[PDB]
């Protein structure tokens, strides 16, 4: 009876910025996915490569829980084959993704009267992200011929920008917490299984 | 919060020099370019030059090459702009601005004039070719220094249709303005129109009667 | 000036206006466009950077785009607080520095449009006796408060000696502006006619004076 520390991920008091998205490896434990999948708390719960109802009977070598906060209208970007600043520069899912994307509105936690500017995202990158790649660099983005040499100015832009989370905003601009579960089946003993495995 | 606070308004004679300061707060002074942008009264913005506050490298607009010096004192997070051999047409509000002008100072007025305290002389702007339906008349308040002047009509009895314009700074280094009134043309042969001009920087106070003219 | 903007635009509250910024290959063609808002009597402020990005705290009613060597700023849900001069700027590779547009005055229509009345005063007899000659062109009762003033002596455009005030609000809330042509008496008597030409909302009105007539 080792249950998986999902509450540590789903109920964590603070979430990471999407550009520095948190990853937690889940290993050597019993996981009840039924409770998550059947919870009305999650407005988004779309799986790729797996049936959610079948999870309670499967075993996996490992499970990863990636978490971050984005804007409501950016949740659509957390899916295979999407484009946009979030999919391109912050968090990319492979075309062969095997896992589930979970999201719920966090306006009551991540909004502050006057704007919460603690959650950041990457707006500039010379290059798209590879699937599951993380880029936490803060080098000035050189958009021109001239080098920036660590000073911001014309064509020399800081690569991260802050979200403005105000409780007044429309739903599309409110913060959403997102948890992406990936299911890995490697040539090794499976350590994560559902209760009815 | 990022703040850029500039030194106060300057009055300089042609040929002299002006040094304007810009104190930065709320960020790492050496991490962002500083620019100087000027704006002649009522005109557009004009870029003068830039300084890298880390390296101290400068780059100037062609038309100010040889006349401007931009410097920085990192120990007090201050940038400076010194403009030499001033000309009348250097009268302007001068701004410092950070990076891609993402934050601006509040601006420093520099007025370049060779002039001392002087009261205006007042000339009449007569109406013409209107018998009996509206006619414009006024007064030209010419060559005074410094600003400002006050103008009333008939010791304040006439306010309807009255407008007093802002001043212009002439090439002379002296200010001029006009005040006009619109009146019925059929009132000209009867009603008397006097502009009362008071210059409080000097102590000149002039009353000029504006009467119709004989062509 | 290096970038060309419309001098003037206007639209009703709650509607959408657009402001164009026109450049060349050396600036807009290769570099990012930026937009600045200057409220009356205040310093400029950044509105848009890198063509379409918004600084933190800038309302999403403002948006920008670039196509080729041209750029535009779009303001939706027009509010009366948006009345300001708007400037674009971009880096220019040939001049090795950032260049400005001439600026665009935005009016949010809160009253009926009104044509200027114009009066061109010749130099006064008193002023001539002081050995001076100032032609005084007064412009009043127009809305929106945006005009272009042009002087012609006989058939040539007059640029030197001209000073013009930015439109100022009248007591009736229409706008007025003034223009001066400062001459010597000899210049004044050497031409046959002088004219002050006032362009407002695409219409140009003209008044003329002549040294021998009134
Ligand atoms: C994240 O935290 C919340 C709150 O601490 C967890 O939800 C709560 O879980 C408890 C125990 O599972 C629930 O108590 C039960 O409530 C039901 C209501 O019908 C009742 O029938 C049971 O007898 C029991 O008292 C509690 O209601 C529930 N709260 C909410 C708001 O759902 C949640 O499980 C945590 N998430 C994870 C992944 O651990």
């Amino acid at each position: 009876t080792n249950l998986c520390p999902f509450g540590e991920v789903f109920n964590a008091t603070r979430f990471a910025s999407v550009y520095a998205w948190n990853r937690k490896r889940i290993s050597n434990c019993v996981a009840d996915y039924s409770v998550l999948y059947n919870s009305a708390s999650f407005s988004t719960f779309k799986c790729y490569g797996v049936s959610p109802t079948k999870l309670n009977d499967l075993c996996f070598t490992n499970v990863y829980a990636d978490s971050f906060v984005i804007r409501g209208d950016e949740v659509r970007q957390i899916a295979p084959g999407q484009t946009g600043k979030i999919a391109d520069y912050n968090y990319k899912l492979p075309d062969d993704f095997t896992g589930c994307v979970i999201a719920w509105n966090s306006n009551n936690l991540d909004s502050k009267v006057g704007g919460n500017y603690n959650y950041l995202y990457r707006l500039f990158r010379k290059s798209n992200l590879k699937p599951f790649e993380r880029d936490i660099s803060t080098e000035i983005y050189q958009a021109g011929s001239t080098p920036c040499n660590g000073v911001e100015g014309f064509n020399c832009y800081f690569p991260l920008q802050s979200y403005g989370f105000q409780p007044t905003n429309g739903v599309g601009y409110q913060p959403y917490r997102v948890v992406v579960l990936s299911f890995e089946l490697l040539h090794a003993p499976a350590t994560v299984c559902g209760p009815g495995s | 919060e990022v703040q850029l606070v500039q030194s106060g308004a300057e009055v300089k004679k042609p040929g002299a020099s002006v040094k304007v300061s810009c104190k930065a707060s709320g960020y790492t002074f050496t991490g962002y370019y500083m620019h100087w942008v000027r704006q002649a009264p009522g005109q557009g913005l004009e870029w003068m030059g830039r300084i890298n506050p880390n390296s101290g490298g400068t780059n100037y607009a062609q038309k100010f090459q040889g006349r401007v010096t931009m410097t920085r004192d990192t120990s007090i997070s201050t940038a400076y702009m010194e403009l030499s051999r001033l000309r009348s047409d250097d009268t302007a509000v001068y701004y410092c601005a950070r990076s891609y002008y993402d934050y601006w100072g509040q601006g420093t007025l520099v007025t370049v004039s060779s002039a001392s305290t002087k009261g205006p002389s007042v000339f009449p702007l007569a109406p013409s070719s209107k018998s009996t339906g509206t006619a414009a008349l006024g007064c030209l308040v010419k060559d005074y220094f410094p600003e400002p002047v006050t103008v009333s009509w008939n010791s304040g009895a006439l306010t309807s249709g009255v407008h007093t314009f802002p001043a212009v700074l002439q090439s002379s280094g002296l200010y001029s303005l006009s005040s006009v009134v619109t009146v019925p043309s059929s009132s000209l042969g009867t009603q008397t129109y006097i502009c009362n001009v008071n210059h409080k920087p000097s102590n000149t106070k002039v009353d000029k009667k504006v009467e119709p003219k004989s062509c | 000036s290096v970038l060309t903007q419309p001098p003037s635009v206007s639209e009703a509250p709650r509607q959408r206006v657009t402001i164009s910024c026109s450049g060349s290959s050396s600036n807009i063609g290769h570099n990012a466009v930026h937009w600045y808002q200057q409220l009356p009597g205040k310093a400029p402020k950044l509105l848009i950077y890198y063509d379409d990005l918004l600084p933190a705290g800038v309302s999403d009613r403002f948006s920008g785009s670039k196509s080729g060597t041209s750029a535009s700023l779009a303001i939706s849900g027009l509010q009366s607080e948006d009345e300001a001069d708007y400037y674009c700027a971009a880096w220019d590779d040939i001049l090795n520095g950032p260049v400005f547009g001439g600026g665009t005055k935005l009016t949010v229509l809160g009253q009926p449009k009104a044509n200027p009345t114009v009066t061109l005063f010749p130099p006064s007899s008193e002023e001539l006796q002081a050995n001076k000659a100032t032609l005084v062109c007064l412009i009043s009762d127009f809305y929106p408060g945006a005009v272009t003033v042009a002087w012609k002596a006989d058939g040539s455009p007059v640029k030197a000696g001209v000073e013009t005030t930015k439109p100022s609000k009248q007591s009736n809330n229409k706008y007025a502006a003034s223009s001066y042509l400062s001459l010597t008496p000899e210049q004044w008597k050497s031409h046959r006619s002088y004219s002050c030409q006032v362009t407002h909302e695409g219409s140009t009105v003209e008044k003329t004076v002549a040294p021998t007539e009134c």
